[PDB]
């Protein structure tokens, strides 16, 4: 359960600094076959960004991942 | 390949783009 979510986070957090950045999210999305504007990527960060620092920490990832 | 949780994260991240592609 939690090891799967930690693993998914690591796939996005490519530099391992504990924060998914816009550039990292662009990268992952692009290499799954998506063509995204700077606008659409920012929009994706906002799905999870709660403190409004413009990136997704692990805690923010958890709560996006476990709510629907 | 996507590790299942990553696919769920990809769909969740895509929520607003998906909604707006559904409209268009
Ligand atoms: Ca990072
Ligand atoms: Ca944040």
């Amino acid at each position: 359960s939690e090891e799967e979510i930690r693993e998914a986070f690591r796939v996005f957090d490519k530099d391992g600094n504990g924060f998914i950045s816009a550039a990292e999210l662009r990268h992952v999305m692009t290499n799954l076959g998506e063509k995204l504007t700077d606008e659409e990527v920012d929009e994706m960060i906002r799905e999870a960004d709660i403190d409004g620092d413009g990136q997704v920490n692990y805690e923010e990832f958890v709560t996006m991942m476990t709510s629907k | 390949d996507v590790t299942r949780a990553t696919r769920v994260a990809y769909v969740k991240f895509m929520r607003k783009k998906m909604a707006a592609d559904e409209v268009s």
